[PDB]
RNA sequence: GGUGAAAUUCUUGGAUUUAUUGAAGACUAACAACUGCGAAAGCAUUCGCCAAGGAUGUUUUCAUUAAUCAGGAACGAAAGUUAGGGGAUCGAAGACGAUCAGAUACCGUCGUAGUCUUAACCAUAAACUAUGCCGAUUAGGGAUCGGACGGCGUUUAUUUUUGA
């Protein structure tokens, strides 16, 4: 009982089409389908709501990989503007005491290129 | 009939099992190999060839063993099973294990496991040849 | 003959040559600890009871 | 690579390359002046002696020979000279 | 199988007669000597006495194989068995003295094992009481807790140093001793304490043990020195 | 035409090595061609492993272990499928195989 | 006993099996490896004696003494040959038992030369890295055996320097 690719693709298209007017009830969709669409077939009909009805039960929990619907895409573009008030590599705030650490050559470094004032304590590292 | 002992106490005896690919043999002495209380082998037990060195047939030669050594008075066993060894398989045969169940589940008391199979240190030629059984 | 009665409690594939026989892990009902393998020429349901001669001998694998 | 100055090396790859496969060769070895606790003579032995070196005086040994540089007595001082 | 056999008894033979040859039999009781902790070790059997036969001719010559761990009641030596041989059987009473030592199959192969390195030596010697008896050493490499390198491997001209020195230690510890004393000594592993700290330098070698020990020749039986270490 | 680059042997920096004799039809191969196997497991069979528990006299019981190294030609080796036959480009991967640690 | 299954063979004139002791000859398991040495053939138990060798280290010494080689010469697995010693185990030839239409074979029980050593011949092998010897240059990597040099630590001893 493994569904063809001819309903596998109209299924995806009208879900991704028309997403809000039908909904996880087996029912609605045989209406609904037939209406918006033309098929030669009422078993095929049949074969496309049976499936379709499927993925929303699915969606209704957890999103799943290669479906997205007009609702579904405006909801990542709002989210990923997401910024903090403090940077995370901001550190004058984050730890307590200003100063970080560094390593003994990172310190070296710092004295080659001149930016002495950086206010850091060094701490060797090794274990052999 | 029987050695008086208080009946806390257990006397022990030590049972030889030798396990080839062909026959299996159990012999049971006591402490040293001066005095053999009993021997058995596959072939009374089995009725064919094929089936001396079957499981099946060491089973029913651990079975009278035990039963025979019953009324001698021993109460415990110490086990040593042997492989063909030398230029042998060094591999104990399919009639190993079984036996050594029977012997456990008739009643028999168990201790000091031990191998004893011997092994060359460098050893002569052995047989077959240059180019082995070719078959 | 002490006869024993044995249920079996899991199938775990058919084996032989042709099929008939299968194998099973079977439970004694009397000391519900134990359990061992046997072999069955008939077919086997869970919660089945077969009926066992001779307890000692085991099956391959 | 593809652009290298040859006839000007760093002296720390100088110092690390073979003491034959350098741009000319230059032998890593020197002579040293021993102290001698006893004595207050100075005696210039080789770093990579072959044999026992003798004081003249007290006649005590100060080096044993080995396969690379020579081992010093433990109770002695040296400069590198 | 019955019906295999075809001369069977062979060109002529009968049956017998009388069976059953347990009802002759006698049962005498097993000692050890005194440095053990347990002294009964079990039974044996033989037949009885009777005339032109003697009992005690077949009760001098009679070896067992006993785990030293039964003799002294600890688990921590149970993979060492002694042999015990019979010298002079008094009433009901079998008495025994030392024949020899060695390790079980099992922990000698689970030891051996690839990349490392196994040291073996063996040396005659002999006591002020005039015992000669052999003593078999062995060791392997031990690897360092930091340690990177996949293999350890000891040099030929490190493995000759340790063996001399294994042996120098062994000849000079049983130089001066008694069988009494020298198995006083082997229970508590005295021997592989200085071997490893005298071999430390030149390498670490762990688990040194001594393989097995054989007696091969013996004094007059002197039972006055039996019944000073029996019945105790 | 060479079907392995090291001649299947494993022999480079000497003239000659000992032979040895097959586990399985006493056949005489050199001693880096022979496949080595060693095997370590119990003297007694799981289901076994108890009867001998309570069947013992020394409280509980440790039951000792098995070794061996077995050793075949390779005639018997693909007849007892120990190994088998892998394609041109698996031929090169000398790894071991990566033992099944879950048993689903 | 042995085999896919059997037989030839040995056995109450006690076979097979168990323990103790003795003699003889051969061989050095596990450790043993993408590790070592030698011109190659080849070389693995301990220790003593004899001469030889590679690599590293060196602000020692001589100063072109060198490279490859027609003919020529030394060594040269296994088998084989000529005389002594030794002769456990395997086993060409040979004799039996099975299989098969046949089976002078593959399988099984015996078994001579041979397999070992001393004194001499023989000079051939898929003697293979199927890849001649000397010298120069050309790309990245990480392992590993021997010698030398530098370094932070751990371990440990009549202990430091050494060894790991
Ligand atoms: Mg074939
Ligand atoms: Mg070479
Ligand atoms: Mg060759
Ligand atoms: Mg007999
Ligand atoms: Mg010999
Ligand atoms: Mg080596
Ligand atoms: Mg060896
Ligand atoms: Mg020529
Ligand atoms: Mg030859
Ligand atoms: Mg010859
Ligand atoms: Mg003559
Ligand atoms: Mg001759
Ligand atoms: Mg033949
Ligand atoms: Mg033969
Ligand atoms: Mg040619
Ligand atoms: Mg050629
Ligand atoms: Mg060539
Ligand atoms: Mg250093
Ligand atoms: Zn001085
Ligand atoms: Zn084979």
């Amino acid at each position: 009982r493994v569904r063809t690719k001819t309903v596998k693709k109209s299924a995806k298209v009208i879900i991704e089409k028309y997403y809000p007017r039908l909904t996880l009830d087996f029912e609605t969709n045989k209406r609904v389908c037939d209406e918006i669409a033309v098929i030669s077939s009422k078993r095929l009909r049949n074969k496309i709501a049976g499936y379709t009805t499927h993925l929303m039960k699915r969606i209704q929990r957890g999103p799943v990989r290669g479906i997205s619907f007009k609702l579904q895409e405006e909801e990542r573009e709002r989210k990923d503007q997401y910024v903090p008030e403090v940077s995370a590599l901001d550190f004058h705030q984050n730890s307590e005491t200003g100063m970080l650490d560094i390593d003994q050559e990172t310190k070296d470094l710092l004295k080659h290129l001149g930016f002495d004032s950086i206010p850091v304590n060094v701490i060797p590292v090794t274990q052999s | 009939l029987g050695p008086q002992v208080r009946e806390g106490e257990l006397v022990f005896g030590v049972a030889r099992i030798f396990a080839s690919f062909n026959d299996t043999f159990v012999h049971v002495t006591d402490l040293s190999g001066r005095e053999t209380i009993c021997r058995v082998t596959g072939g009374m037990k089995v009725k064919a060839d094929r089936d001396e060195s079957s499981p099946y047939a060491a089973m029913l030669a651990a079975q009278d063993v035990a039963a025979r050594c019953k009324e001698l008075g021993i109460t415990a066993l110490h086990i040593k099973i042997r492989a063909t060894g030398g230029n042998g398989t060094k591999t104990p045969g399919p009639g190993a294990q079984s036996a050594l169940r029977a012997l456990a589940r008739s009643g028999m008391k168990i201790g000091r496991i031990e191998d004893v199979t011997p092994t060359p240190s460098d050893s002569t030629r052995r047989k077959g040849g240059r180019r082995g059984r070719r078959l | 003959a002490p006869v024993k009665f044995v249920k079996v409690t899991r199938v775990l594939g058919r084996t032989g040559s042709r099929g008939g026989v299968t194998q099973v892990r079977v439970e004694f009902m009397d000391d519900t600890t134990r359990s061992i393998i046997r072999n069955v020429k008939g077919p086997v349901r869970e919660n089945d009871i077969l009926v066992l001669l001779e307890s000692e001998r085991e099956a391959r694998r | 690579v593809l652009a290298v100055d040859l006839l000007n090396p760093s002296p720390a790859s100088e110092a690390r390359k073979h003491k034959l496969k350098t741009l000319v060769p230059a032998p890593r070895s020197f002579f040293m002046d021993v102290k001698c606790p006893g004595c207050f003579t100075i005696t210039t032995v080789f770093s990579h002696a072959q044999t026992v070196v003798i004081c003249q005086g007290c006649t005590n040994v100060l080096c044993q020979p080995t396969g690379g540089k020579a081992r010093l007595t433990e109770g002695c001082s040296f400069r590198r000279k | 199988v019955g019906k295999n056999k075809r001369l069977s008894k062979g060109k002529k033979g009968l049956k017998k007669k009388v069976q059953d040859p347990f009802t002759r039999k006698d049962w005498y009781n097993i000692k050890a000597p005194a440095p053990f902790a347990v002294r009964d070790v079990g039974k044996t059997l033989v037949n009885r006495t009777t005339g032109l036969k003697n009992a005690n001719d077949a009760l001098k010559g009679r070896i067992f194989e006993v785990c030293l761990a039964d003799l002294q009641k600890d688990e921590d030596h149970a993979f060492r068995k002694i042999k015990l041989r019979v010298d002079e059987v008094q009433g009901k009473n079998c008495l025994t003295n030392f024949h020899g030592l060695d390790f079980t199959t099992d922990k000698l192969r689970s030891l051996v094992r690839k990349w490392q390195t196994l040291i073996e030596a063996n040396v005659t010697v002999t006591t002020t009481d005039h015992y000669l008896l052999r003593l078999f050493a062995i060791a392997f490499t031990k690897r360092r807790p930091n340690q990177i390198k996949k293999t350890t491997y000891a040099q030929s001209s490190q493995i000759r140093a340790i063996r001399r020195k294994m042996v120098e230690i062994i000849q000079r510890e049983a130089a001066s001793c008694t069988l009494h004393q020298l198995v006083s000594k082997l229970i508590p592993e005295v021997i592989g304490r200085e071997i490893e700290k005298a071999t430390q330098g030149i390498y670490p070698l762990q688990n040194v043990h001594i393989r097995k020990v054989k007696l091969l020749k013996q004094p007059k039986f002197d039972l006055g020195a039996l019944m000073a270490l029996h019945g105790e | 035409v060479k079907k392995r680059k090291n001649n299947g042997r494993n022999k480079k920096g000497r003239g000659h090595v000992k032979p040895i004799r097959c586990s399985n039809c006493a056949r005489c191969t050199p001693k880096d061609k022979a496949i080595k196997r060693f095997t370590i497991r119990n003297m007694v069979e799981s289901a076994a492993i108890r009867d001998i528990s309570d069947a013992s006299v020394f409280a509980e019981y440790t039951v000792p272990k098995m070794y061996l190294k077995l050793q075949y030609c390779v005639s018997c080796a693909i007849h007892g499928k120990i190994v088998r036959v892998r394609s041109r480009e698996g031929r090169r991967n000398r790894a071991p195989p990566p033992r099944v640690r879950y048993n689903k």
